[PDB]
């Protein structure tokens, strides 16, 4: 004998919580699959003295190639 | 010294009502309609 159950309506906060992670993954999923391309494929650089004779740009004194950018 | 007639009857009424209306909370075989 199964009965009904009186509940409050639960569909709205679903459908704002499923808007929310689906924004949230197309904007993230692209930028954890770049952060990781780039990790992977174009590496941090190597603390080098400077040559003789050269001024290096500004941006040349930071290792991280996204911070670089 | 017991229930007064009015008593009687109002407690009767409601009763069947409050007997009818928890029957009416059971389900039919098919109450989960679930979309495909
Ligand atoms: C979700 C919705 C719900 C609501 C959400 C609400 C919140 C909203 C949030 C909004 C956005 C958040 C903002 C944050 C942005 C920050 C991004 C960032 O900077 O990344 C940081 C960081 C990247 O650092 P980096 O500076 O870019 O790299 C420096 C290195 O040079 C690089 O190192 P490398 O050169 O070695 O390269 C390694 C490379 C590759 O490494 C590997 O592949 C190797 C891994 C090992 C596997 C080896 C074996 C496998 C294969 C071998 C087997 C096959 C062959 C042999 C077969 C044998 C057969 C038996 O991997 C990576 O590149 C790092 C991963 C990149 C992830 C970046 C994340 C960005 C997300 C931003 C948006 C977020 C939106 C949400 C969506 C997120 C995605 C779903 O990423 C990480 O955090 C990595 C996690 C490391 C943690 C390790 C775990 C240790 C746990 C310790 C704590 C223990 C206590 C318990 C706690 C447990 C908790 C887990």
């Amino acid at each position: 004998k199964r009965l009904f159950i009186i509940k409050p309506s639960g569909f709205y906060d679903r459908r704002f919580l499923k808007l929310m992670r689906f924004y949230i993954l197309l904007t993230g999923i692209p930028v954890a699959i770049g952060i990781t391309l780039v990790n992977v494929f174009i590496g941090e650089a190597e603390l080098a003295d400077i040559p003789e004779g050269y001024v290096p740009e500004h941006w040349e004194y930071f290792k991280h190639p996204i911070s670089r950018w | 010294s017991g229930y007064t007639p009015d008593e009687k009857l109002r407690l009767q009424q409601l009763r069947e009502l409050r007997r009818r209306w928890l029957k009416d909370q059971e389900l039919s075989p098919r109450e989960p309609v679930l979309p495909p």
